[PDB]
């Protein structure tokens, strides 16, 4: 579109190009990002530099940190494991049991959640 | 009462790749499946007590059961929320010279209709019966 | 010094790791005497010989640097997250003796980022070294993710300015391992794992406060720190602990360090010495430059 050369590629958070940076790219050039190790790419990995501008870079949709402090204040554990922290990946589902003496006082289906952009909704129990 | 069997998985490329492992647990109302694949840690399907005894001989040899829910992993349609009375049909198949127990799941949520395939050791699996 | 560090010019000489176990003496030899201005006790004429081992060294290494950017003791073994953290280490160390080429170093700083730190900003090891003596006092299992992850976040900070331009993501990854290290840190309970995370947080400014007041108070009669077992672990953890210190810039807390190290004569070199021989000498050449 146009004969205008781009800068250095934008910064995205949690991810980072697969090339070395060059200061001044040439129109039709592109390049590709990758995103940290759990965080899933979302939008396109490859951008071109069409009209002294650069395409609209991806996002690095978050993974979900489950540590034994947030599973000890909610008075859950998880079912499956004997792991006291996960690493879920967004659009990974987790499953887990009201701590030995307590009752759930969520929602029933609350038992079993999935990991959205960082997101992951933690069952409540009491007693 | 319960055990863990290594489990693989037809990944984008259709080659059998590692996925993690699955805990067999027995309770009181049949056999609750978990899966452990990373981060994903929750239940792959559930029987009631009346497909035990078939879903043994299945696991072992080949063939069809019921089970009560099935999710799968995230690449399914099942997996947030979950089908109720899925059949899981199962063959015995040889990877590098070594025999599994291939299984059909759930299709790839979006796609040109294409279901996603696991396999579990027929040996590990007649171990723990 | 300097007629004892005789020994510590070897020839690199193996695999992915066995080279660089050989690489390191020759190294840190060459990089404290260049700042200990100590070539009057040694000489001039091993300068260029010591230069070319290191040449030797870097060049042989690269037969081991995969297509991912990362290091293994073989190209076809799994890239270890440890190796490749200390092949940044050295190197970096390295860029001012002999030519090291940057996007070798960056490439490796870019593939821990990209490939080995966790959403909390832990750095996991996925293929652990065959030569678990040059891993130093990371052998105990106890705090490892605080341990590692001190160490990897410390090899990107000795990168950061040859890097800085090449990896846009680096300070991102800085911070994100420095908030893992800052949470964790007052339920240390190790020397070591106190000593290298304090190095780790000093470097980015975060060693204040209790935090300060912890890593200050480890101190065994304010000279060293120390865990019961190997003594090699202990000459690492106050080598840390030191160059902690001496960005922290406190001078008074310092000498007793400094002579406590000096009086435990360790010259490096042997089995499992890698890390205490590189760690002791860059600490006192750190200490003799400031």
């Amino acid at each position: 579109d146009s004969t205008g050369k781009c800068g250095p590629p934008p910064p995205i958070d949690n991810g980072d190009i697969t090339s070395f940076p060059l200061s001044v790219y040439a129109p039709a050039s592109s390049v590709e990002y990758q995103c940290q190790n759990l965080y899933q790419l979302e939008g396109n990995k490859r951008i071109t530099c069409r009209n002294g501008q650069w395409s609209e870079p991806p996002k690095c949709l978050h993974p979900c940190v489950i540590s034994r402090e947030i599973m000890e204040n909610y008075n859950i554990a998880l079912r499956w494991t004997a792991k006291q922290k996960l690493y879920s990946r967004t659009g990974e589902s987790v499953e887990f049991v009201c701590k030995r003496g307590y009752r759930l006082s969520s929602r029933s289906h609350t038992l079993r959640t999935t990991c959205w952009d960082g997101k992951l909704e933690y069952p409540t129990c009491a007693k | 009462s319960k055990f863990t069997v290594k489990i693989k998985n037809k990944d984008k490329s259709g080659n059998w790749t590692d996925l993690g492992d699955l805990v067999v647990r027995k309770e009181e109302n049949g056999i609750d499946t978990g899966l452990n694949a990373g981060g994903h840690s929750a239940t792959f399907f559930s029987l009631e007590e009346e497909v035990v005894n078939n879903f043994v001989k299945v696991m072992t040899e080949g063939g069809s059961f019921k089970t009560s829910l099935y999710y799968g992993y995230k690449e399914e349609q099942s997996v947030i929320n979950g089908i109720q009375n899925k059949e899981i049909i199962t063959k015995i198949e040889k990877i590098d010279g070594t025999e599994y127990i291939t299984f059909s799941g759930d299709k790839i949520k979006n796609s040109g209709d294409k279901v996603a395939e696991y396999a579990i050791s027929l040996e590990e699996l007649k171990k723990n019966l | 010094d300097a007629e004892r560090l005789k020994h510590l010019i070897v020839t690199p000489s193996g695999a992915g790791e066995q080279n660089m176990i050989g690489m390191t003496p020759t190294v840190i030899a060459v990089h404290y005497l260049d700042e200990t201005e100590q070539w009057e006790k040694f000489g001039l004429e091993k300068r260029q010989g010591a230069l070319e081992l290191i040449k030797k060294g870097y060049t042989q290494q690269l037969a081991f640097r995969q297509p991912s950017s990362a290091f293994a003791a073989f190209v076809k073994r799994a890239p270890s997250t440890w190796l490749t953290a200390y092949v940044v280490k050295v190197f970096s160390l390295a860029v001012n003796l002999i030519a090291i080429d940057s996007q070798v170093l960056c490439g490796a700083v870019k593939w821990l980022i990209l490939e080995k730190q966790k959403p909390d900003g832990v750095f996991q090891e996925d293929a652990p070294v065959i030569h678990q003596e040059m891993i130093g006092g990371l052998r105990n299992n106890n705090e490892k993710d605080m341990a590692l992850t001190a160490f990897v976040l410390i090899s990107l900070q000795e990168a950061k300015d040859i890097c800085e331009e090449q990896v846009n993501s680096l300070p991102g990854s800085i911070t994100k391992a420095g908030d893992f290290l800052e949470a964790n840190y007052m339920n240390l309970q190790r020397s070591y794992t106190v000593a290298i995370a304090g190095y780790a947080l000093a470097q980015m400014g975060r060693l204040k406060g209790p935090l300060l007041n912890k890593f200050l108070t480890t101190a065994k009669d304010k000279n060293r720190w120390e865990d019961p077992g190997k003594q090699l672990y202990n000459v690492e953890a106050t080598s840390y602990a030191l160059l902690a210190l001496l960005q922290l810039k406190d001078f008074d807390f310092v000498p007793p360090v400094v002579r406590w190290l000096n009086e435990q004569r360790y010259y490096g070199g042997g089995y499992g010495s890698t890390q205490a021989t590189f760690m002791v000498f860059q600490a006192l050449a750190q200490y003799q430059k400031d």
